[PDB]
RNA sequence: GGCCCAUUCGGGUCUUGUAAUUGGAAUGAGUACAAUGUAAAUACCUUAACGAGGAACAAUUGGAGGGCAAGUCUGGUGCCAGCAGCCGCGGUAAUUCCAGCUCCAAUAGCGUAUAUUGGAGUAUGGUCGCAAGGCUGAAACUUAAAGGAA
């Protein structure tokens, strides 16, 4: 008897592939969209499925006929290069983000490139990917990853190209320890018009630096327009912030498209909004970069590792996101609070499970 | 063709009886003399070197 | 007794692999082979580099 | 000048590989002290003699492992290795620390012996001590100390260069004389131990104590064919080995099997520095 | 809230926009003598912020965190134990418990540089059963011995290569590589003899799920109608089906010339054309080589010699000339394969 | 079909070994010859 | 030999015609080939002269 | 050529050129280290390709001098070192098979 | 036939070669009896009896140079060149094979590493920087008047 690990429902369905992937535990996810007007997996549940299948060998999904159930026995993580088609109903960066967990970790490297819709309201972006969750790699270890767009596709009809390559294959991520707050040095930003006229982008700029402004760092926002086939097919823009810490090396991401018939600058207010709402509710990494730097410093060596987190950091995503560890990893987070009474934030200490690569060859 | 059968695994058994003869009855496994002089690896050698 | 049984099993696998290793080699893992060696059209159903 | 130049020599073989020593200082586990040697050499009296200069107590019946506080802040496990069974010296050659490899002096290197040192090479070296025994028998006084010249230079191409190789005259009174079990004491004593990389990786224990738990009516209603539960006790060793239940483990000779219930138990045989300049005679203990 | 979403909750634009027209809010946050001795104080670094951390928590969490530290006097249970061990007990054998790293409990394909151990006699051969003891286990097990034909392949050996590592694969429990391990044939005190026992050694490169071994082939022609630089050949094949789908391949003659198929001859059925850069002989011999695929035994039999009464005296697959020995089976020999003093008479020409 | 194939695949990958050893040979020589090149100019000013 | 062993130094024997086609006679190798194709080219080259 | 010492003690971080097809070739033989007491990388040849099998990743290694007498065709210009021991038994004694590697 | 010199052409010289067989003699390491020795013992001195043909009673350490395959890799202006080759096709009681390939030097010694008694011009699949490309207006538009070419 394999002894599955059962879960519930459709939540957290790449968040448990992977992590059943790197503790190569068998999983269960059984109920899944059980009673709904549709019910199986999604389409893109799917081909997240077999990107899986993809990048892995030796590895058995099951699907039951109805689709409410999936059986996974994980296999070793091999690489390699390929290209993935992503559906119409999700972007790239919703396939794109699960890879970052499993990419330092495998026999060869990843080299994928992804096509479909390179932006969405609700998944992360190419800017996003690049800027604010690879900076959190680079800081546990990977000294070589990157992402490359070689076509931008804004939806619904899309038609982007973007390349991962990750050249760190390490063993384990390295024991973190960011008890004290970054301080940030300066904002930046890329504001990105494809298939539209490209005063957009430098419209979206002044909105941003009209909430901006009050701030004595120094705001620089790059005007990325898309001209010829790079631009894709169907037309939108979007701008995408970054606040970044000169000394520690952190970075804080806020990010928006523009949808059918919305006027910029009330675009840029917004982003630049949402930003300054990150700077205020998270402590030493974004609640967007959290799930990150938690897995990772789980999948470190038996050492106490030590990472910051606010009080507003502290809700219903990360809780869930702790007890998917716990049934996973047999990891509890111990809180400590900060001594400092001024702001309430507490310390987060991760006993890391001494997970290392063996997919690796040493030759 | 039988005959040739007998007389090959004849000479088999026989090569396998002296090796059971030249293995020893005493109890006790005694080192042999390439693990005790530990040559190694070795050229052939003149006897002219030897004195 | 479980082990009992395991060890029944583990002696079928061996004298099965005694068999094997005393049988004669196929046609393909011979080192070099003829069309009289072989049998007949077998590398049309067979693929070689 | 040359004695600078003889510094940065001898700095630079101080200088070695920075390594993980994952090894409790508050309170170590004892080292496994492994007595290994061909069927006739000694072993079961070396332990008797060590036992009796330790302890002060004389075991008729020497089987398992056994726990003697040695200093104060250091305990040994003896276990003798059995002589016959390959298997078994694969087992202590993975568990073992200390290693006393017994060799009959008059008849010289054996094949176990060798077998026993290319396995603890290869898997992980053990720090390794000589007892060469039997060396009443030589008739002669010249041929004992050529003998003895001679196993010293083997015994040191196949271990590190410096090991020592004591030397043990013969059995008095069923025992080895005192004065030498106290050398061999005093060596013990000050050897220095060094984390090995599988030992530094995975958490394992040599059992103590083997018990049965399984229900006798149980036996009774369903034969004696049926899987038993089974209590082990031991020391661990190691990494830390996980408190939640369904951790898995190997045991060497049996198969692998998934931890069902662990609980931690006091120590039967403390150290007298946990009990708090020389040791004391209600301090020595065994189990 | 799913993690599927990525951008995180967040209120109306136009209540964002209300609280944040004020900036005071986040106004705060904007604004050794050797190596050696660097790395040992990081790991000293590390372990005292172990112990802190671990000295601040409470003790039963303590111990929920760090689980039984070593040196601890524990009880362990377990269910499902065979009843053969608890029978057939013995105090003088030792009883070793060691926990399983989670690579370690996987089955796959092992890649291991290996060379027959200088004191054992004999050479290892492929398929041939080995007790390994990598990591805590021992099973006996089947190695194949490979060799990478100046690294274009991973090409299958006949036998280990004695004074050599050579590559080897075998199925068994996954370990975790730059793991080393040792090779034995026999356990059995009743085979031991007075032979060195220890047969191969070795250091784990790789693991994976399969592995790709070939051998090769050679098929093998010869000539009938010899021509300048054109050559009828025969044998090799056995259809014009056969010859069409290795049309156009590269062959070469014993001699050393070398010639590519050309066409497939009508009558007899299994004849082709071939094309050389010399004329060619009737004494020579046509040869095409190709690859076929080796595929790893999957034969896993652990070393469960606890369990048995007699403790010693193990016993499992044998070796090969031992089931010939044992059958009364003579070992196969061909008679083309044996080498002969050649003599060349002196080479004249008109 | 095959044949074609197979041609074109193997010449990709000896132009490819042959870029990936020059580049290896490249760097160790230029870097290493370098320290080589101090270390030796040191040695003739002492 | 500075760095090899004798055992690298063996000696690769050669390889006979086989008994089935011994009728044809011996079997050429590399060297024999060499002697029968500088003969030919010798003759060639006179015979353009 | 290094600092005080005629020999040097290091770890090995990876062969260099074990994919490289041509046996005993200088790039074969190639072995990236890196010194304890500085941390520098420099690269040592190993004597053989037998000696290459029992170099392996993270054992401590002695450097010496390599010391060339005359300009070899295929040698490479620049490498300085070579590997004397490894894991405290000499290669040349693991070569020979006078000694086997503790590990 | 062996050897010596010499860029080659060549020249100088003369009981040499043999992994061929065979004969008895010698004795040291050792094994070991005694006495001597000394409070006693060791050791020393003396010392009967045994103690060699694979004299297996089994000397090392370094250097130089080959040669071999139905074997492998790389580059090509057929048959070549280079790097090399414990890996060949069968076979491990299986095979007696360049017979264990030849030669050199020191010798219970013998190696390694480190320390110490410029002019002129090529090559560069390394690093860094600069590039190079498109009729312009003209792109999200095949889109005007002008040109630019023609
Ligand atoms: N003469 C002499 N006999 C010894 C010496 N050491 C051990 N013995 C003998 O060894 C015997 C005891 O055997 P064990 O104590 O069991 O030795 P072992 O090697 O552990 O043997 P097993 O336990 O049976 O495997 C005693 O009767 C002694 O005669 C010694 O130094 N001199």
């Amino acid at each position: 008897a394999p002894k599955y690990t059962t879960f519930q429902g459709s939540q957290n369905f790449r968040l448990r592939i992977v992590l059943a992937t790197l503790s190569g535990k068998p999983i269960k996810i059984e109920k899944i969209r059980s009673g709904d007007l549709n019910p199986g997996l999604k389409d893109y549940e799917v081909s997240f499925l077999r990107l899986i299948e993809s990048v892995t060998n030796g590895s058995v999904i099951e699907i039951s006929y109805t689709g409410t159930t999936v059986i996974y026995r994980p296999g070793i993580i091999v690489g390699g290069a390929s290209t993935h088609i992503c559906p119409s109903s999700k972007p790239v960066g919703y396939f794109v983000e699960p890879m970052l967990y499993l990419a330092p970790f495998s026999k060869k490297k990843f080299s994928i490139l992804f096509k479909g819709i390179t932006a969405s309201h609700n998944d992360a972006g190419i800017e996003a990917i690049k800027w604010g969750l690879m900076p959190v790699m680079e800081k546990f270890g990977v000294r070589e990853c990157a992402l490359h767009t070689l076509k931008r596709g804004s939806p619904p009809l899309g038609g982007g190209e973007v390349h991962l390559v990750v050249d760190s294959l390490i063993a384990q991520p390295i024991t973190m320890h960011e008890i004290d707050r970054p301080i940030i040095s300066s904002i930046t930003g890329v504001a990105y018009s494809t298939r539209v006229s490209p005063s957009l982008v430098n419209r979206m700029i002044d909105g941003a630096k009209k909430v901006l402004k009050n701030l004595q760092c120094e705001v620089n926002i790059t005007a990325d327009v898309w001209r010829g086939e790079n631009s894709g097919k169907s037309p939108g823009w979007g701008i995408t912030l970054v606040a970044q810490s000169k000394q520690k090396g952190w970075s804080y991401f806020a990010e928006d498209i523009g949808d059918a018939g919305s006027i910029p600058e009330e675009l840029g207010e917004k982003v630049a909004c949402q930003l300054l709402e990150e700077i205020s509710k998270s402590a030493a990494v974004g609640r967007n970069q959290l799930p990150l730097a938690i897995v990772y410093m789980v999948i470190g060596k038996e050492d106490i590792g030590r990472l910051r987190i606010n009080k507003e950091q502290i809700d219903e995503r990360f809780i869930i996101l702790l007890r998917d560890i716990k049934k996973i990893f047999n990891t509890e987070v111990f809180l400590k609070p900060v001594d400092e009474a001024d702001n309430e934030d507490m310390i987060a200490t991760i006993k890391g499970i001494g997970f290392t690569n063996t997919s690796k060859k040493i030759a | 063709k039988e005959a040739h059968k007998n007389a090959v695994i004849a000479a088999r058994e026989g090569k396998l009886a002296e090796l059971a003869e030249n293995v020893s009855g005493d109890g006790k496994r005694a080192i042999n003399y390439q693990i005790l002089k530990n040559k190694g690896l070795t050229p052939k050698r003149n006897k002219d070197n030897r004195n | 007794s479980s082990f009992e049984k395991q060890q029944i099993e583990i002696r079928k696998q061996i004298e099965q692999l005694e068999n094997e290793a005393v049988a004669e080699k196929k046609w393909s893992l011979k080192g070099e082979v003829k069309a009289k060696d072989r049998p007949e059209d077998a590398l049309l159903t067979e693929e070689l580099e | 000048a040359r004695t600078m130049q003889r510094s940065s020599d001898v700095n630079e073989r101080k200088l070695h590989v920075p390594m993980v020593d994952r090894t409790p200082e508050d309170d170590p586990p004892p080292f496994i002290v492994a007595v290994v040697g061909p069927p006739g050499t000694g072993k079961t009296t070396l332990i008797r003699s060590l036992v009796r200069r330790m302890t002060k107590s004389t075991l008729n019946d020497i089987q398992g492992p056994i726990t003697v506080v040695s200093g104060k802040h250091r305990r040994l496990t003896f276990l003798e290795c059995p002589a016959d069974d390959l298997n078994a010296m694969i087992d202590i050659a993975k568990i073992a620390d200390l290693v006393l490899l017994l060799i009959d002096g008059n008849f010289g290197f054996e094949m176990e012996t060798m077998e026993f040192l290319n396995i603890a090479q290869h898997h992980g070296m053990p720090r390794v001590l000589g007892v060469a025994t039997h060396l009443d028998l030589f008739k002669s006084q010249s041929t004992l100390r050529a003998s003895k010249k001679r196993l010293k230079h083997r015994f040191w191409t196949e271990v590190y260069q410096g090991a020592k190789l004591f030397y043990l005259s013969g059995v008095i009174n069923g025992r080895y004389p005192d004065r030498e079990i106290l050398n061999l004491s005093r060596f013990i004593s000050v050897m220095k131990f060094r984390p090995l990389k599988w030992r530094n990786e995975h958490p394992y224990m040599l059992a103590d104590r083997f018990t049965d738990l399984t229900h006798p009516e149980l036996i009774e209603t369903q034969g004696l064919q049926i899987d038993r539960k089974v209590a082990i006790y031991g020391y661990l060793h190691g990494t830390p080995l996980p408190s939640a239940p369904g951790t898995r483990v190997h045991i060497a000779g049996v198969g692998d099997f998934s931890v069902a219930q662990i609980e931690k138990l006091p120590d039967p045989c403390p150290t007298p520095f946990y009990q708090q300049k020389r040791l004391d005679d209600k301090d020595k203990l065994i189990y | 809230v799913d993690l599927e979403k990525f951008v995180p909750y967040f209120d109306t634009f136009e209540k964002l926009a209300k609280k944040w027209k004020s900036v005071d809010a986040i106004k705060e946050r904007f604004l050794y003598d050797t190596w050696y001795e660097l790395q040992k104080a990081k790991i000293s670094k590390q372990l005292e912020i172990n112990n802190i951390e671990y000295q601040e928590m409470t003790p039963e969490q303590r111990q929920r965190i760090e689980g039984f530290k070593a040196g601890s006097y524990v009880r362990i249970v377990f269910e499902k134990v065979p009843m053969e061990f608890v029978k057939n007990f013995n105090p003088k054998f030792p009883i070793v418990m060691g926990g399983l790293l989670p690579t370690e409990i996987k089955f796959g394909i092992v890649k291991a540089r290996l060379r027959r151990h200088r004191w054992h006699k004999k050479i290892l051969k492929t398929n041939d059963p080995l007790v390994l003891s990598l990591g805590w286990r021992r099973f006996q097990t089947l190695p194949i011995y490979t060799t990478t034909d100046s690294r274009t392949r991973t090409r299958m050996l006949k036998y280990t290569p004695e004074h050599t590592y050579c590559n080897a694969a075998f199925y068994g429990p996954l370990c975790s590589p730059n793991t080393p391990f040792c090779g034995v044939q026999i356990v059995a005190n009743s085979d031991t003899g007075n032979g060195f026992r220890i047969a191969a050694t070795g250091i784990v490169e790789e693991i994976d799920v399969n592995i790709e071994i070939v051998k090769k082939l050679k098929l093998v022609g010869f000539p009938y109608k010899i021509f300048k630089n054109t050559a009828f050949i025969k044998d090799m094949f056995s259809s014009a089906m056969e010859v069409a789908r290795f049309e156009g391949a590269q062959i070469k003659t014993v001699s050393g010339i070398r010639g590519e198929i050309k066409r497939a001859l009508s009558k007899p059925e299994g004849h082709y054309r071939a094309a050389f850069e010399d004329k060619i002989l009737m004494s020579d011999i046509v040869i095409l080589r190709s690859w076929y695929p080796v595929r790893v035994k999957k034969f896993y039999n652990p070393v469960t010699s606890l369990l048995l009464k007699e403790k010693t005296e193990w016993k499992g697959l044998r070796l090969t000339g031992q089931i010939r020995a044992a059958m009364n089976l003579e070992t196969p020999s061909n008679p083309d394969s044996a080498y002969h003093k050649i003599e060349r008479v002196e080479r004249h020409f008109n | 079909f095959e044949a074609r194939q197979r041609i074109e695949e193997k010449n990709k990958e000896s132009s490819d070994y042959h870029a990936k050893m020059a580049h290896i040979v490249n760097t160790i020589n230029t870097e290493e010859g370098a320290e080589k090149n101090k270390y030796e100019r040191e040695r003739k000013l002492r | 030999a500075k760095l090899v062993h004798d055992v690298q130094k063996k000696q690769h024997r050669e390889r006979s015609q086989l008994t089935s086609r011994s009728r044809y006679g011996f079997l050429e190798k590399h060297k024999d080939y060499v002697k029968r194709a500088q003969d030919f080219h010798r003759k060639q080259s006179t015979l353009k002269v | 050529p290094f600092g005080g010492s005629s020999h040097a003690k290091g770890i090995v971080l990876e062969k260099l050129g074990i994919e490289s097809k041509q046996p005993n070739s200088a790039i074969r033989k190639c072995v990236r280290v890196q010194l304890i007491k500085n941390g520098k990388k420099v690269t040592a040849f190993v004597p053989n390709d037998g000696c290459l099998n029992f170099v392996d990743e993270n054992d401590e290694v002695l450097l010496a001098g390599f010391g060339r007498k005359g300009k070899a065709k295929g040698d490479i210009p620049g490498v300085r070192f070579k590997v004397v021991k490894v894991s405290g038994v000499s290669l040349l004694a693991l070569w020979k098979e006078k000694k086997e590697k503790p590990r």
